[PDB]
This record gives structure tokens, sequence and C-alpha cells, in this order.
């Protein structure tokens, strides 16, 4: 579904 | 006494009270109570329809951020896939927000006191930026009970955790392994609760909790489909954040 902002806030 | 007997007496582990230790500074590192940040987002506006909504919005985007945070916090968290971890987040933001909220939530008139007149908020400010009544009274409720757990601060960070990482969420792949990953710390709050927590506010505690995990799930339902309603509106959606559309739906 692709989630942008959020996977790259857990990174 | 026999190895089992006294394998029966509860003892919080070093590994439990270290578990305790790390939720705490997460918390301690994600939730700011001078609410300093509050000047950053859009304006309140008390008086149209929708005047708090942008306000709110920016609130809870800036609390999304803070719920992500804690969660990479978690002790075994980021063992967990991409994919569950993000699903986990999705389903969780608005419970743990709720959650958090508490800390502000004040009795003595049912709002969120956040340190100024600008920043409390009360059902009607809730209501102003697009929600009703089926969900708010609900919330309301919700709060309240939580105050009357008066939960110490170990335990409600360990609600949080446990809150985030739920093997029953929607999109969950590896449900063994959230599972756990949830038992370690459901495991460390019931030996809190029995070590630390003196009675009679202990009575039933655990169960208590866990009453309010299944309140949050029907406080998520039902603000899903406020949500829903309320970003279908193309208009509305245009007053919410990127991050608030990505989580919560678009
Ligand atoms: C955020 C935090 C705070 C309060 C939370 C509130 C009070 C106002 C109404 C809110 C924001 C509820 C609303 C139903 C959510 C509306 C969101 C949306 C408009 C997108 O559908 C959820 C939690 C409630 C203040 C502080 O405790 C930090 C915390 O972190």
């Amino acid at each position: 579904k692709n989630h942008p902002m959020l996977m790259n806030l857990l990174k | 006494n026999s190895p089992l007997k006294d394998s029966l007496r509860p003892k919080l582990s070093e590994e439990q009270q270290h578990i305790i230790a790390i939720l705490l500074d997460a918390h301690h590192k994600t939730y700011d109570p001078t609410y300093a940040d509050f000047r950053d987002f859009r304006p309140p506006v008390r008086m149209s329809p929708l005047s708090m909504l942008p306000h709110l919005a920016d609130l809870v985007s800036y609390s999304i951020q803070k719920v992500i945070g804690f969660a990479k916090m978690i002790p075994g968290f980021r063992d967990l896939t991409s994919d569950d971890q993000i699903v986990l987040l999705k389903s969780s933001a608005i419970e743990v927000i709720m959650l958090l909220s508490n800390q502000s939530f004040t009795m003595d008139d049912m709002s969120w006191d956040c340190g100024s007149q600008d920043y409390k908020y009360d059902v009607t400010d809730v209501s102003k930026a697009g929600h009703t009544l089926e969900l708010i009274e609900p919330l309301i409720k919700f709060q309240v009970g939580l105050k009357k757990l008066n939960l110490h601060e170990e335990e409600h960070v360990l609600l949080m955790a446990i809150c985030i990482v739920s093997p029953d969420r929607p999109g969950v792949q590896d449900a063994k392994l959230v599972e756990a990953i949830q038992d370690r710390l459901s495991n460390t709050l019931q030996t809190y609760i029995r070590c630390r927590h003196p009675p009679p506010g202990s009575h039933q505690l655990y169960a208590k909790m866990i009453q309010k995990l299944a309140d949050l799930r029907s406080l998520n339902e039902e603000h899903s489909k406020q949500y829903r309603s309320l970003s279908f509106q193309p208009e509305n959606s245009m007053k919410l954040t990127p991050l608030v559309l990505e989580v919560f739906g678009n």
C-alpha cells in the first residue's frame, strides 16, 4: 500500500 | 521449600525491570509535558464548521510522530518486518494517542488541559473537528475510567506498548512473533502489578487494563468510521496533514 512517511519515520 | 513452590512466588526479574526502564525512558523522550511545540500548529479557532480541524489535525499528526518514536523503542518491536511494524502503527496510532492524552485529561472539568486556555480542549472543540457524540461521549468515559485506575507510570507505558504490539491487528503477517513480543510485555505488567502495586488499587487491575484495550478497539472502530466520513469530503481532507492521510487513510 506504500507508506513512505511511516516507513521513513521507522528507519 | 521445593524448587516448585519457590518458583511460584512472583518476582520481577532483572529483564522485566529492564523492560520497564526502557519504556519509561521512551515515554520520557516522546511526551513533552511542557507542550512547547503546540505553538507550531495551525491556531485553534473557537467560535464555523470544522473550525478546530486544522489545529487538532496538526496536534494528532504531531502525536503520531511521537507514537512512532515510542514504538521503535519497544523491546522486540524492531525485530518485526517493516510491513508488520507499519500495520501495527497504522492500527494502533489513534489508540495510543487516546492513551497518551490521559496525561493532560483532567476530571476537574472533563477536558484535556495542555497548560493554557488556548490549548485546553473540551467536548465542544472535538465536535468542531468533525466528530460526534457517538465517539466523543465514549472517549470521555474512557478517559474517566482510565483516570480512575490511577495507574503507575510504569503501568501506563506498559499498557501503551501492549496496545501497539497486538497480534490480532488487521494486516499482521507474523502474528506468532507479534504475540511473543506482546506476551513478554503482558507478563511484565502482570508481575509488576502483583509485586509493586499495593492493594486495594491492585484489585483485578490487569483485567481492568485489558478491558481498556477492548474499549480502545471500539473507539478505534468508531473513529475510523467518522474519519472516513469526514475525509470523504475533499475540502475536509485538504485540512488534514500528509502523515494523517497516510496513517489513518486516504
Ligand atoms: C494528542 C494529544 C492530546 C489530546 C488528545 C485529544 C484531545 C482533543 C481530541 C482528540 C485529538 C481525539 C479525536 C477524536 C481525534 C481527531 C483526529 C481526526 C480529526 C484526524 O479524526 C483523539 C485524542 C483527543 C494532548 C496531549 O495530551 C498530547 C497528546 O498526544
